[PDB]
């Protein structure tokens, strides 16, 4: 496999739960890339109203489909690392 | 600062 051009642009191939919450929101596709997943989690995010209002960096997300795949009620959206460590868990990688 | 304008900032 050649390796991609970005971390953006890994072609990743979404576990059930999580292709089930993207395609909640009209994805209609097995294969993404990383870029692909992260607009689509936003739009998740955005359309359910999950962020707080007034502290619009906190997710509330208990027991959605959402805190199901991170495995928390909430989450700060600046904690990347962590972020990124919850949907790679939710992955697999394909080829290139 | 919006969730969008957040959510911009892990790509």
């Amino acid at each position: 496999s050649q390796i991609p051009a970005s971390e953006q642009e890994t072609l990743v191939r979404p576990k059930p739960l999580l292709l089930k919450l993207l395609k909640s929101v009209g994805a209609q596709k097995d294969t993404y890339t990383m870029k692909e997943v992260l607009f689509y989690l936003g739009q998740y995010i955005m359309t359910k109203r999950l962020y707080d209002a007034a502290q619009q960096h906190i997710v509330y997300c208990s027991n959605d489909l959402l805190g199901d795949l991170f495995g928390v009620p909430s989450f700060s959206v600046k904690e990347h690392r962590k972020i990124y460590t919850m949907i790679y868990r939710n992955l697999v990688v394909v080829n290139q | 600062t919006s969730f969008x304008e957040y959510w911009x900032l892990l790509p």
